[PDB]
């Protein structure tokens, strides 16, 4: 009766929430017509049904469509994929103000639905990414929708966030600092992955060479689930974030190895918990070794200046370990990644690049100084608690 | 469901969008019937957005064909592919504009500017949620660019929040074939700045050049060169029609690619090209492919990069390929070439990866570039404008039926501010 | 092994399609010849009359 | 065409009015002839009645059932009235 | 059981009155000889509506036919009506018609009238439940017209509660083989837009422009150019003969979509019009039939739409369709393109669906129409009738029996009156 409630939006979303459902229904005995030959994310018909509690959201139907026609086509009740008919564009412009009028409608009623069809409510898990545009503003509306409607439910969130480095858009930066100004007070907390870390530890780690989307989704997912398999959550926002604004978490995993390697070498408790503060083998490219650890959450399955086993996925590369250890910890690394960040915003806001398309479909010129001067007051406030 | 309307215009269009859609129409399984017949079910998801369903299972392009001799319509009928379309669609005027700006935009085409709107009109009506339309031409002629920057520029008075996305086959200076193109290009860029959203800028001179070393064929017809153009398209609208580990779309890639608006001109560029002699010694990866991508001989515009400094970068990929192989790769061109690029830009570099390769193919790519060099295109055109306009040779036969001394000097500095433009932002 | 099959099989492919170009080639090589000869035989014809 | 039609209806018309002006006998006889439908039965039976042949032939073959030519016999006395 | 009691006109209404009657046969099954043919029931059980029954299997039309010269109706002879109906009611002379309305009206008009009249009077009596009147006329000559009022004016004098179902071929600006039509309008004005219940306003111009663009046919003769007409006067009354998901009568048809007392003039289309190429390369099913019949290129006038409203629009449909489609879409143009229609009615269009479409088609519709675009066909006649009045260019016949410079022009007046009377409400 602990339930939680899944909305994956974005084309990072629902890759990510196909791995995960993936790693669930594997996880229980659930073969992925839905029927067992558990109900905390699954509600069960009577005929002998189960069906996943998500929702499904993007606006090309080329993303959906490939969920819809493949081997998960018998899990779902086929109208909690929601659709749209013209993609956000990678703007904020169209994800916020233009498009997502069309589908925010049905997006909060299957929320009604599948929020009244349960019994205990304690959270729900979107993911999401800090690039697009339907990734930025749909889920900065359906962020500040929910938070006035639900109330303190915590709402949790997880987080592609741009790299130090090497992006696929030009435009990022822009969506990361708009998205982030309205996405700081209706979310309870988030947490941070990068894309750069990810690719050096599957370079390093589990000897693999040009690593790809299914070989980092099946990380991401195992990290997930490693945060939630203590249920088969309120206790991480009392915890966790000091003052109403610093809730983005970093997170790793220790034995993320090969089997290789593994069949050498044993993983004591004391391994995985230095493995989990070494630099290289954190998630988040920052450096921490700048930074000053105000807290830790150590979730064993199975200088350094303080301020159910695992289970195996078909065609996997991460080897069989009896215990584990998913670090959510929270550092002052960061202050240097936002630096860099809202820099990289700066430097094309001195000669207005890019901006017209949002000025023409929305916003003013203004703006896009109050995400700049809210996310100054971001790394002043780290700088304050420093 | 986020769909296009296709649409032609003159000679040079209509070898390039004939084959163009014998290039959709077989990597979508599609006979010249219309019958599918096709392994995948992928196919048939998005046939939306290109096309519309007859009754009988039959398949029809989104497409209109318009000309001012109806020679280059029976052309195209009667090709392999030609049958495909509605023969109600075919529209053609009588009276042939000549290579005469003032025909093909203000006399001669206005008998035929009430007819193709309608088709234009209810093609695009049946259509769910726009996303934009099509053309494809050339700047060098009269009615291909005349009454192809009338066709644009009045679909913007209706449409004007969609990505109307076009096609130019720019006038080479050294491969020539009429004596009086500056008079046709100079005035279609002002009207064409203004209107479409995203233009490419291809010429036939280093079409040549692409085609005499990297392919190093013998004998080039004007098959095998509006074969590279069609070809890359194709690439620039696959994540439209099919899924990926990452998509773009295509108002997506125009947010990211223009710093500012009047700045919309691309370099197009296909990445995997071979020798037919020289195609098994050669290894299919992404690091031997970045270098074939960025090579000033495998770009389709006269222009050159090295003789200015980089804006944007764009890169769909197809395939099925791992995407640490294109995050860093791409990265390090960005990272060792530093003067290339622009500073106040701190990522030059875009991406996306479809699923769905080329036919025949187990890995490809596609360049985008928006260089700041190509004002070296814009005075090579301007200088063969100071020369002819100077001592007005040729002027008589436009200016006899309808502008004036003042129309082509409002134009001409409308297409000579934006030289300037790109000098701002070159240092 | 799955994978080295696949890559057996599409490599195989593309070899075949390579021989195909080499046919053709060759086919249109012999009809620049017949050209020639027809261009000789009614040249020669010219001659006589 | 359809003028032709048209004629062949109104001569079908006559042969019924003369059918009233018997009937068996008619067909028996028209049966032990050449065919049920024969042209060439058919043109005697014109001739008979008065209504003077490639034309006649065209509406032999009309009244002929499909592939049988025998106009269905019991049909071929139907359309004979018709 | 329902009736309408017919009669033909006219050279011109004549041969499309002629063409009536071939259309119809085929949705039934009757052979020109008389036997009943098809093997749908839903034909056989309202053979009452255009028809009387003969004993012997055979089956005969309600029709009288008139013309005041012999060889029209020994051209419908020609075509199949003396091979089905009775050799009576052809009432034919010799005698010269000349094509003058008053002699059309007075002389011959005068005399063979009651040769038909005691037939037009003997179908109604042998019946009960008679409710109209078709008559296949022309506005366009003079004898089409002289007999084509005649047949309507004293009758509504003793019938008064009928369906007139008229017929109108109106005079083009442009196509005219005739020096006379600009005369025998406004004639036909004195009487006919009193006396009338519906009209098929046609020209003989917009029936080759759909022939033209549309149809991509090269020869319009006389001969399938009926089709435009015959074809879309046979979609009202399918209602009538065949059932449907609703029904909706010519009395009915009367309530709906006229809206005033003297606005009834009417402008038919029929809904699968197209080339022979062009129909494997265009899908008309429900979302894309709503999409042609509404064009500018299916209208039976050569007025301009966009200059005026459309009053009151109807369309009776044919076949087996979706009525949750059928009022989507009608909903769509109703508010996509809502500057058309007029500011009166709320819902400005009407709708009515059967369940039997025309024959070799998955679907038709059958589109008719009471626009206010015909507003300025009216001026035109009024210019054609004041050329040839300041030189009383042709009166030698006409002041033969007599109508004086008065006489017309105070007819005039009334062509004025039927557009002053329509312009005190054309704007506030």
């Amino acid at each position: 009766m602990r339930e939680c409630i899944s909305i994956h939006v974005g084309q990072a979303g629902v890759q990510i929430g196909n791995a995960c459902w993936e790693l669930y229904c594997l996880e229980h005995g659930i073969q992925p017509d839905g029927q067992m030959p558990f109900n905390t994310f699954f509600s069960e018909t009577g005929a002998g049904k189960h069906v996943p509690r998500a929702v499904f959201v993007d606006l090309e139907p080329t993303v959906i469509d490939e969920v819809r026609t493949g081997t998960y086509r018998q899990l779902f009740h086929p109208e909690q994929l929601i659709t749209g008919k013209e993609d956000a564009a990678n703007n904020y412009a169209r994800g916020h103000y233009t498009i997502g009028k069309e589908i925010i409608d049905l997006v909060l009623d299957r929320i009604r639905k599948l929020a009244d069809q349960c019994t205990g409510l304690q959270g729900f898990l979107v993911f999401h990414s800090f690039g697009g545009g339907t990734g930025s503003g749909f889920t900065s509306l359906l962020m500040e929708r929910l938070s006035v409607d639900y109330g303190k439910k915590s709402k949790l969130e997880f987080s592609i966030y741009p790299a130090p480095q090497v992006s696929t858009a030009v435009v990022e930066p822009y969506n990361s600092i708009l998205t982030t100004h309205t996405t700081l007070e209706h979310s309870d907390c988030a947490f941070m992955v990068d894309n750069e870390a990810i690719y050096d530890i599957c370079r390093r780690n589990l000897d693999i060479e040009r690593p790809t989307y299914t070989n980092l989704n099946r990380l991401i997912g195992q990290i997930v689930s490693s945060i939630t398999a203590s249920l088969r959550l309120t206790e991480f926002q009392t915890n966790l974030v000091p003052y109403p604004r610093i809730h983005f978490p970093l997170a790793t995993y220790a034995p993320v190895i090969s089997a290789e390697k593994a069949y050498h070498e044993q993983l004591s408790v004391a391994e995985i918990t230095n493995a989990c503060f070494e630099p290289a083998n954190q998630m988040v490219k920052c450096d921490p070794r700048h930074g000053k650890y105000m807290a830790c959450c150590l979730l064993y399955r199975g200088t350094i200046q303080f301020v159910q086993p695992p289970t195996v996925v078909p065609g996997g590369d991460l080897a069989k370990v009896q215990r584990a250890v998913c670090m959510l910890s929270n550092t002052t690394a960061i202050a240097e990644a936002w630096a860099r960040l809202d820099h990289k915003f700066d430097l094309m806001y001195a000669k207005r690049a890019f901006v017209h398309w949002y000025v023409g479909e929305g916003m003013e010129e203004g703006e896009f100084s109050e995400a700049r001067e809210d996310m100054a007051a971001l790394e002043k406030d780290y700088e304050e608690v420093g | 469901m986020r769909e296009i309307v296709h649409l032609q215009a003159g000679q040079c269009g209509n070898q390039i969008g004939a084959k163009f859609w014998e290039v959709i129409s077989d990597e979508h399984g599609i006979d010249p019937t219309g019958t599918y017949h096709g392994d995948s079910d992928l196919q048939l998801e998005r046939i939306n957005v290109y096309y519309n369903e007859a009754t009988g299972g039959k398949y029809v392009p989104r497409a209109v064909l318009v000309d001012l001799e109806p020679g280059t319509m029976d052309s195209v009928r009667s090709g392999p592919f030609g049958q495909i379309f509605r023969p109600d669609n075919f529209v053609f005027g009588q009276s042939g504009a000549g290579n005469n700006w003032a025909k093909g935009h203000y006399t001669e085409g206005a008998e035929l500017v009430d007819s193709v709107l309608d088709v234009v009109r209810k093609e695009a009506e049946s259509c769910d949620c726009l996303q934009g339309f099509q053309l494809t031409h050339s700047l060098g002629g009269g009615t291909g660019s005349g009454m192809g920057t009338l066709l644009i520029s009045k679909i913007r008075e209706e449409y004007p929040d969609r990505i109307m996305n076009t096609f130019s086959v720019v006038p080479s200076p050294k491969v020539s074939d009429t004596v009086v193109e500056p008079y046709n290009a100079t005035l279609s860029v002002h009207q064409l700045v203004e209107n479409t959203d995203e233009t490419y800028c291809i010429d036939n001179e280093a079409l040549y050049d692409i085609c005499f070393r990297t392919l190093k064929l013998t004998t080039p017809t004007y098959g095998d060169l509006n074969h590279l153009v069609s070809a890359t398209m194709s690439g620039v609208t696959t994540c439209l029609r099919f899924p990926g580990q990452l998509n773009a779309d295509l108002r997506k890639l125009a947010v990211n690619m223009v710093p500012f608006p009047r700045l919309h001109f691309f370099m197009p560029g296909f990445a995997p090209l071979t020798s037919r002699g020289s195609q098994q010694y050669r290894a299919l990866t992404v690091p031997e492919l970045t270098q074939q991508m960025f090579d000033a001989k495998n770009m389709m515009a006269a222009c050159d990069p090295r003789h200015g400094r980089y804006l944007t970068v764009a890169a769909v990929f197809r395939g099925r390929m791992s995407m640490k192989e294109v995050d860093e790769q791409m990265l390090n061109v960005q990272n060792k070439n530093s003067s290339y690029f622009v500073e106040w830009i701190p990522n030059n570099v875009k991406t996306a990866v479809c699923d769905i390769p080329p036919r025949g193919l187990k890995m490809s790519a596609t360049f985008i570039g928006n260089s700041t060099a190509i004002q070296e295109l814009f005075k090579r055109i301007s200088e063969q404008f100071t020369a002819m306009f100077r001592r007005k040779a040729f002027l008589h036969w436009y200016t006899g039926e309808g502008m004036d001394e003042m129309e082509f000097t409002e134009a001409e500095s409308n297409m000579n501010d934006l030289v300037s433009e790109y000098q701002q932002y070159q240092d | 092994y799955e994978q080295m099959k696949r890559d057996a099989e599409i490599e195989r492919i593309m070899m075949e399609e390579h021989d195909r170009l080499l046919k053709e080639e060759s086919a249109k090589q012999e009809r620049r010849n017949k050209e020639r000869a027809q261009y000789y035989l009614d040249l020669e014809k010219q001659l006589e009359d | 065409k359809d003028h032709q039609r048209a004629v062949v209806a109104a001569a079908r018309h006559h042969l019924k009015k003369f059918n009233h002006q018997l009937q068996v006998a008619f067909r028996h006889y028209d049966k032990k002839g050449d065919g049920v439908i024969d042209r060439a039965e058919l043109h005697e039976a014109c001739v008979q009645a008065n209504l003077h042949k490639m034309l006649l032939d065209h509406l032999f073959d009309y009244c002929d059932v499909d592939q049988d030519g025998l106009i269905n016999y019991l049909e071929f006395a139907n359309f004979l009235n018709w």
